Formats: C-alpha cells, structure tokens, sequence
C-alpha cells in the first residue's frame, strides 16, 4: 500500500548467457523406470532448499512425486526463475509444470 | 546462533508482507506469491532464515518438500477470514503431524488484529484446536502485518523457546 | 476356433540379456523445449516403421505428438514388446504408455 | 516384385483373422490387437509386406505413423455390425484423406459374409461413401476370414491394380 521500490524485478531472469539450475530433488524421490528422464544442465543438486543454492543460480526446479487413481506414480516438475531481492534474499516464481505420467494401454 | 523458520498459512494471510516488513522495515505492495521468497532476518543477535512458501490452494502439496531441517514453524492466520478458519485448522494440523516437522516450535500469527471485528487470539486458540496439543511447543502471538505491531514479539518467543 | 499351435509367445519377451530398442520417431515430430527428454538406450532409430528393425531389436517405441485442450504440446511414448512369430512375421505389443504435459501453475 | 500393405478397420473387424489366415492357412483364435503385427504373404509371385494395425479406438489416432510408404490399403469391415458402419465410413475417409495414403489403392473386405443378415458388398460400398469417388483406385470385395473365402480373390485385385 506504497509508493514504495519494488521488492525484485518481475518479468524473467535474464542477467545473463546460458543458464544455471538448482535441481531440488527431495530424499522421498525415486527413480521411474521411464524412458523420459530430467535433463538439467549446469545444475546444482540439493535434497533440500538452499538460499546459497539459489543465489548462484538463475532457474529452479522441484521434483515431485505423487501417486494417482490407477496406482501409477505420477512425475511433476515444477520450475521457475530465481530473482534477488532489495533485501539480499531470493525469490522463485513458479513459471510452468511438467507432468509425466504412465498408464496401460486399456 | 542461526533459526530455520519456515512460514505456511493459507493465501493472503500475510505472510510475503511479514517477511518483507522484518526485512526492510516496509509495507511493500505484494502478489500473491506462486513459489516461494527466501530472506535472512537478524534481531537480538539471531539469524533467522525465514521460507515463505505460497499459500494458494495449488501450492499447499508442494510445503512438505520445504518441511526439513525447519526449526521453527510460523502459522499466519487472517483473523478477519471467519470462513475460512476452519480450513487453516485442517492445514496446521496437517502440517505439525509430519514426521519432518515432529521437533519443529510452533509460532501463530493472529494476523490482521487492525481489521474491524478480527478474531481475538484466544479465539485462534480455540479455533486451530490448538487448546488441546501439549506435547508441542506454541504460541499465539497478535499482529498487524501493515503495522509491524507484534511481529518483533513473534521473533522475541522464538529465541526465547529454542 | 480349434486347438492349433499359438502364433507366438504372450507373457514377455525378455530371453537375451541387455535390451535393444526400435525408436520410431515420425518425421513431424519435433523437440520439446522441456526438461523430461527420452533416453533409449540401444535404439535403432526410424521414421518409418520397418520389419528388418523390429527383427533385430526386443522392444518397441513410437514418439506420438498432439496438441492438448489448452493448445500446450502433448508428447506420448507408446512402448511394447516385439515377439516373433510362427510365420516369421513380427508382432508387437503395447505395455505402458508415458505422457508428457506441460502447464503453467495457474 | 514386393508391395507394402497397411491393413485398417475398426475393432474386431477381423483384420488378425485375415492375416494369420492368408499367412498360416489356418482359423486361429485372436486376442483384441493392442499394437500390431507383420507378416509377409506370397502369393502369385506377389510379396505382400501387411501391417495389421490394431482398431480399439485409443489406438486410431496412432495409425497415422504407419501411412508413409503403403502401396496398398486393406480396410476390414464387420458387415453384420450395422450400428457402427458409418463410424467405420468415417475412420476410412479420414485415412484416404491423408497426404501420405494420396496413392495407395484401396481394398475394402466386406467380412463376415457367413454371418446372420450381414449387409452386402454393394451396400458396403454405398454406406462407406466409396461410390462418389472416382479420384481413386478401389474395390469392395465380399470375405469371410474364418473359411477364407473371398480373401485371395482380394489379394488378386492388388495383384492386378499396381
Ligand atoms: N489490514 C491488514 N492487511 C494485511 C495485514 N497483513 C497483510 N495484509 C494484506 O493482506 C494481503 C495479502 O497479504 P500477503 O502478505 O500477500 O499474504 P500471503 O500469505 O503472502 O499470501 P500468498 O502469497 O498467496 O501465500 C495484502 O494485501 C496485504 O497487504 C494486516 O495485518 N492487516
Ligand atoms: N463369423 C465370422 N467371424 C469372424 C470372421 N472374421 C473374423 N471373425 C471373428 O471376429 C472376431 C474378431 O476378429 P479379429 O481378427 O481378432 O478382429 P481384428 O480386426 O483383429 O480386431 P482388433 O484386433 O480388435 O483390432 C474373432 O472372434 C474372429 O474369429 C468372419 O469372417 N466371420
Ligand atoms: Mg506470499
Ligand atoms: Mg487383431
């Protein structure tokens, strides 16, 4: 309720060339037998959100794992891009969901 | 020392406007936040590395992967939102019950006490079902997110049971 | 309608160690711009589908791409075995079938 | 020479009847396709390379990936199923409609001739919408896979018209 700065910038985070991922990939994670698989490039792995993590990166993404109706573990990936803050801290804003699920043919 | 907070509570209950008010000393105008900010807060020479994970329907699944490691838990509550109460109850509860958040503190943000004919923080009590936990460390601490009032006193409780 | 000798073997197709693949990627096919990509390991790749391949390989997948209610590319991997039969032919059949969706949080 | 065969047709139509009929003269007992099969059939010095595509209705919209490089189409009919001939009109048009089946010839089985009041070859060809088309090479021909009949008179059309 301000004239007040913004907090961080809000369209995309573009600083720079390339991109640099934190790739959050809890301990209750397991891997599918599928043939689509995540690939993420100049990625840091954490098992849990890290603001050092954050810092160095520009994108991140959120495995999530959940079981549906007909018993089949169904794979969400959720990313978004990393802002900096007036304040030093970090902001994510969640951009788009990839989802993969498997299921028999009938 | 350093404290790992982790802040839930439903959407527009306050929590982005408590984080940044600690922060920078400002009511900033803010979204509703889909993802979740990270800021680093220093009072009475404590760190406290405080999540603000988003509260829209949507995003609730998503808290447990925050849940570890967390020290301390802060519940924001808009004590305007009658019909919705109920449903923070059921989220609260949902959360303290996870085996990750099993050692976590628990401190409540009757949030919105400015609002005409908010909720009383004993009526929060009562309310979250919190009267009959005993077995777990909380707190009902008033506050007014826009103001600051009782906010510092929310950091104060934490140091104190930790 | 009698007692005659089955075409071919139904349970699984599995009698050699390791596993090659017959990758049918159609020619409209495109790349998806996500972070989930297919990973065939042994594949002989195609466009057409083609009886020398499925002769050599045990199992079987097409890469099939529609567009989805909310006008997002849809990517499905339908996967089988290939078992050989009595006449000399080829049959495959279809096991699971990954879907891959995208969508943004809203 | 060698000709290269896609074979369509709605579930149960009896497209695996015919393939493992024309290919191992023998009435065996199928399974609903869930995928496909190959076999190559020679007759009258003709290699027959035919792909029984599978027509459970989840599966139709995969046939498309089996067009490329077909010389001949066989569309498989179960002509005592009256209540889903004009689906079965509708499926064949939307497959000679695309670029890639632009120039194969088109052979329609007219099955199930044995069965109960089966409709006839020349009502086949009025309620799959063939008589209008001239652009292209087609003919219905009357079949009944389980004694065989009618299916070499097919396999000696294409014969005749490549
Ligand atoms: N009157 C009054 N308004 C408040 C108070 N605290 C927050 N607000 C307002 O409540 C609205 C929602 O606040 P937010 O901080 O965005 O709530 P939130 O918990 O971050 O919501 P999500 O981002 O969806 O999780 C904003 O318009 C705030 O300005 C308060 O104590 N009193
Ligand atoms: N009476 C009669 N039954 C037939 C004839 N041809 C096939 N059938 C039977 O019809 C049923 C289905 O035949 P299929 O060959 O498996 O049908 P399909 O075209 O392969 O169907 P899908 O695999 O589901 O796509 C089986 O019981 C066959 O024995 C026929 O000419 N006359
Ligand atoms: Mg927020
Ligand atoms: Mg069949």
């Amino acid at each position: 309720d301000q004239n007040a700065p913004p907090i961080r910038l809000r369209h995309r985070r573009s600083r720079s060339a390339g991109d640099r991922w934190v790739d959050h990939k809890p301990a209750s994670n397991m891997q599918t037998e599928t043939v689509m698989q995540p690939h993420v490039p100049h990625a840091i792995t954490v098992s849990v959100a890290n603001e050092k993590a954050l810092a160095k990166c520009e994108k991140y993404m959120l495995t999530h794992q959940e079981l549906a109706s007909d018993g089949e573990i169904e794979t969400k990936l959720i990313k978004g891009d990393i802002y900096k803050t007036r304040g030093g801290g970090q902001s994510v804003q969640f951009t788009d969901i990839e989802t993969l699920k498997q299921e028999s043919p009938n | 020392m350093e404290m790992r907070i982790l802040m839930l509570g439903l959407d527009a209950a306050g929590k982005t406007t408590i984080l940044y008010k600690l922060k920078l000393g400002q009511s900033v105008t803010t979204i509703p936040t889909v993802g979740f900010n990270v800021e680093t807060v220093t009072y009475k020479n404590v760190k406290f590395n405080v999540w603000d994970v988003g509260g829209l329907d949507k995003i609730r699944p998503l808290w447990r992967h925050y849940y570890t490691g967390t020290q301390g838990l802060i519940f924001v509550v808009d004590c305007a939102d009658r019909d919705r109460i109920d449903e923070a109850r059921q989220e609260l509860h949902r959360i303290i019950n996870d085996r990750e958040m099993r050692d976590a503190i628990i401190l409540i943000f009757a949030n919105k006490q400015d609002l005409p004919d908010a909720m009383k923080p004993h009526e929060i009590q009562e309310k979250l079902g919190l009267t009959r936990i005993r077995d777990r460390n909380w707190y009902v601490q008033p506050s007014c997110a826009t103001s600051g009032d009782g906010l510092y006193e929310g950091l104060t409780w934490l140091t104190s049971n930790y």
